[PDB]
RNA sequence: CAGCCGCGGUAAUACGGAGGGCGCGAGCGUUACCCGGAUUCACUGGGCGUAAAGGGCGUGUAGGCGGCCUGGGGCGUCCCAUGU
RNA sequence: GGGAGCAAACCGGAUUAGAUACCCGGGUAGUCCACGCCCUAAACGAUGCGCGCUAGGUCUCUGGGUCUCCUGGGGGCCGAAGCU
């Protein structure tokens, strides 16, 4: 079935009469590896309990990625916050040339060969979040054809 | 079935507090009030009823919504008339959206309902036997139409899409479609199958809605035997 | 005054679609026509007609969109996802044939004007001539 | 030079069966039998979850450790591969496996990866007639990889060509056993190959 | 000790030692220096309401920039041939 | 030149540990005017000028028309799309 993969996990701190009130957050991808990917952000009192939750949110925000042989139809740039993500598609043997976040989203898309740049805020949450609405955006010689048709 | 020339009940509502998106469904503005072009209404009615029809005979269920006390009862009634949930008092913090749990209400309605009647009714103190009669009493108020609801509903039928829009907003986050009796004061866009004309004014809520029920029952398994709701039109006048 | 008509058309179009108008007047040039024309070929508008809007020539441009949507925000997909002017008054831009770019690793166009006329890239390419890059439309 | 140390202890490092020492890293003794856990004071103890790096790195050190080669030597044939046409990943392996100190381990002659080394080095092998004492020699396709009738008559040769009666040869070789020859037929292929390795991940380590 | 972050006031994985471990290997490490990362000078490719950033306003000179149709010329621009 | 009221500086009076200050009673320059200089600023919308485009609702100033509506010009609130 699915692979769970989890980018980051953090510690957000609250303030209170008498002192700190901690809490946790989790970033999760879920892949099939075949055009289906999931992004989860999972907060709650207990780390585990977080990833857990993340997971679940993951599988509900599903993105259906038109692959095409280890790689993408056509380049995109995408702009979430001032996280900017650059995706450009490559010949097999290329590799998953990204960093950190945007990798294990494509890795888990079942993408195999593609080129990425990040520009702007490095922040993962958004860099992931971008990467998504990046994918969410792609289209196919097919898909396009269909729009313009007369 | 279907009706014609209902200018004598409804035509259009609301002054110049419109929404320009609605714009198209307007005919012209008479004395600052807006006046819907029913003729278009008719086209949609079909396109729409066509949509009820099928989901009716599929087995499937509508959800009716008026928290408007301008039409609070017509709903209860026309929705009792089709074995189809209604919501009436007020819509609720995610009835569909948080359903799982808005449902855990109906659960501890039954639990309380038939824990009256007779058995062991009074094996417990009394500072707490008129407190429970209260928790239940309350569940009774708004959950009453939300009772026959067991899964998510396969439609939503609204009166004021603007007055309940926390209903509409909800539907879609879940992919459920939206029928509504939307008028000028509201956003056409976010309704899937639209009934142009009066958010307001019993006269028309009745006519329209009730017909919708004509249509749910008719095919499914029944016949056309005038509804006991024309009798709460004669109670405004 | 205008500064770039072309710009302005394109924009007027970028602007129109983005809120789902049916059809916008731009005021008319021959050039302007020739461009619109190509959008047709490639299906980016549904077409245009010459009209006279108070006695001064224009070009109603009947834009076109995808199908009503499913879920929150039933707002069509754009057909014209992107339109960007390229040559600009006081920044001109020229490609010769080996240079003509490839739009969305293939999915849209450039419009060039050549000594052989307003073409797409695949148009000018085949035809084997370069020129001024006007814009860039996927 | 090359490594020269506890090998059937890297058998152990990567955590995966590594063939280096022959009969023994074969016959319930290469420890992945007896203690699959990694060498050193912290062996049984649970490890925290490999860093995105670590992996990328291991998988390479694996591939290298495998063929008994130095990273300096290793990379050079990488660089070559990426520069070369067609799926880079493969050709790396392509070329790796085109190594003579391999072409010979492949072709039986000696048990082990390090043996075909010190067997090439000490002279006992030929290619097309000429002798070659260089492990690093890039065997093409056409090459008759031979024993030298000079050492030929040797204990360690007989033994090991005699164990090679009956057994089978990778598609891309013909171990003839009569004249102790052996051909090398066409460049092997990711598919043709054995390897306990994610070549696609080795690439990924050098995109650094 | 220390590249940065920051490590030592008697449980220091960060000081010194030892065992072991990782990387490389006739080398390996420090320094210095150049590109890179750095879309941090942004042509590709950045900004200026509160983060650094609209000139106190205006007039106006150089300069930059220019609405719609036709015609001539071919400086820009484009193509082919060719030399280098 | 002018100098009514104000009021830096300054004289006294309180006040506080001190009070070279907020409080008080006085008081010169200045503040006013002519003519010449100075060119500064939270000179602020802290937002450069222009032209085109892209839902609305409401309140206001001033204009035209077939006048509790329409159309033009300016100040102001909310708010579509969108931006951030
Ligand atoms: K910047
Ligand atoms: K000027
Ligand atoms: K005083
Ligand atoms: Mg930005
Ligand atoms: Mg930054
Ligand atoms: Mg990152
Ligand atoms: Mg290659
Ligand atoms: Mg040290
Ligand atoms: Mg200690
Ligand atoms: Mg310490
Ligand atoms: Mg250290
Ligand atoms: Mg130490
Ligand atoms: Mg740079
Ligand atoms: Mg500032
Ligand atoms: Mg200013
Ligand atoms: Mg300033
Ligand atoms: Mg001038
Ligand atoms: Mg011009
Ligand atoms: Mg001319
Ligand atoms: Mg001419
Ligand atoms: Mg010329
Ligand atoms: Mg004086
Ligand atoms: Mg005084
Ligand atoms: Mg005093
Ligand atoms: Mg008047
Ligand atoms: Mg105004
Ligand atoms: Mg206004
Ligand atoms: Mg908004």
């Amino acid at each position: 079935d699915f692979e769970e993969k989890m980018i980051l996990i953090r510690r957000t701190a609250r303030m209170q009469a008498g002192g700190r009130r901690f809490r946790f957050g989790a970033l999760v991808v879920v892949g099939d590896r075949q055009g289906r990917v999931g992004l989860g952000f999972g907060k709650a009192p207990e780390v585990p309990l977080a990833v857990q939750k993340a997971g679940y949110y993951a599988r509900r925000n599903m993105v259906e990625v038109p692959l095409q042989n280890g790689t993408i139809p056509h380049e995109i740039e995408v702009e979430f916050g001032a996280s900017k993500i650059v995706l450009k598609p490559a010949a097999p043997g290329t590799g998953v040339i990204a960093g950190a976040v945007p990798r294990a989203i494509l890795e888990l898309a079942g993408v195999t060969d593609i080129l990425t740049k990040e520009l702007g805020s490095r922040n993962p949450i958004n860099i992931a979040y971008a990467t998504m609405e990046a994918l969410r955006q792609l289209r196919t010689k097919a898909d396009v054809e269909r729009l313009r048709k007369g | 079935v279907k009706e014609l020339l209902e200018a004598g009940v409804h035509f259009g509502h609301e002054r110049k507090r419109w929404n320009p998106k609605f714009a198209r469904y307007i005919y012209a503005e008479r004395n600052g009030i807006h006046i819907i072009d029913l003729q278009k209404t008719m086209e949609e009615l079909e396109r729409t009823f066509r949509f009820i029809e099928d989901l009716a005979m599929r087995g499937g269920t509508i959800l009716f919504v008026g928290t408007k006390k301008q039409a609070q009862d017509i709903v209860r009634m026309e929705a009792e008339r089709a074995g189809m949930p209604y919501v009436n008092q007020r819509w609720l913090g995610g009835m569909l959206t948080n359903f799982k749990t808005i449902s855990q209400r109906v659960h501890r309605l039954e639990e309380l309902e038939a824990l009256f009647a007779s058995p062991e009714i009074e094996e417990r103190p009394k500072k707490e036997q008129v407190r429970l009669k209260h928790e239940l009493e309350r569940l009774q108020k708004y959950l009453s139409g939300f009772r026959l609801l067991k899964r998510l509903p396969d439609a939503i039928f609204v009166v004021d899409p603007t007055k309940e829009a926390i209903a509409v907003r909800e539907a879609r986050k879940l992919f459920i479609p939206v029928i509504a009796l939307a008028d000028t004061d509201s956003d056409p866009d976010l309704v899937d199958y639209i009934i142009p004309g009066n958010d307001d004014a019993i006269r028309s809520i009745q006519l329209i809605l009730s017909r919708a029920v004509d249509l749910i029952i008719q095919a499914r398994g029944g016949v056309v035997e005038p509804s006991p709701s024309y009798a709460l039109v004669q109670e405004a006048e | 005054m205008l500064t770039d008509p072309i710009a302005d058309m394109l924009t007027r179009i970028r602007n129109a679609t983005r809120v789902y108008k049916e059809s916008t007047d731009v005021p008319a040039s021959r050039f302007k026509e020739e461009i619109l024309r190509i959008l047709a070929r490639e299906g980016f508008i549904k077409g245009y007609e010459r009209v006279d809007v108070d006695g001064k020539p224009y070009l109603r441009v009947y834009l076109k969109y995808g199908p009503r949507r499913q879920g929150p925000d039933p707002r069509p997909e754009q057909v014209i996802h992107h339109i960007r002017r390229i040559s600009k008054p006081g920044r001109r831009v020229y490609v010769g044939v080996k240079e003509i770019p490839r739009v969305r690793r293939g999915l849209g166009i450039a419009i060039l004007s050549t000594s052989k006329g307003v073409l797409t890239d695949r148009e000018a390419r085949k035809l084997g001539v370069g020129g001024e890059l006007i814009c860039e439309v996927w | 030079g090359r490594y020269i140390g506890p090998v059937c202890r890297l058998c152990r490092r990567e955590g995966v069966k590594l063939y280096l020492k022959g009969e023994r890293c074969y016959s319930p003794k290469c420890a992945m039998e007896r203690r699959p856990y990694p060498p050193g004071q912290h062996g049984q103890k649970r490890a925290r979850r490999p860093s995105d790096y670590a992996v990328r790195l291991r998988e390479k050190q694996k591939l290298r450790r495998i063929y008994g080669i130095s990273e300096r030597q290793f990379r050079n044939l990488f660089e070559e591969a990426s520069k070369k046409k067609g799926v880079t990943g493969s050709v790396f392996l392509g070329l790796l496996e085109s190594r003579l100190d391999n072409v010979v381990y492949r072709l039986g002659f000696a048990v082990s990866r390090r043996q075909a080394r010190q067997l090439v080095r000490h002279g006992h092998i030929t290619v097309n007639g000429r002798r070659v004492d260089l492990p690093s020699y890039r065997v093409r396709p056409g090459d008759e990889i031979a024993v030298a009738e000079k050492s030929r008559n040797l204990e360690l040769i007989r033994q090991n060509l005699e164990a090679m009666k009956g057994r089978k040869v990778g598609p891309w070789l013909s171990l003839d056993v009569e004249g102790m020859k052996g051909k090398f037929l066409r460049l092997p292929d990711r598919e043709d190959l054995a390897l306990p390795v994610q070549e696609n991940l080795v690439i990924e380590f050098y995109s650094r």
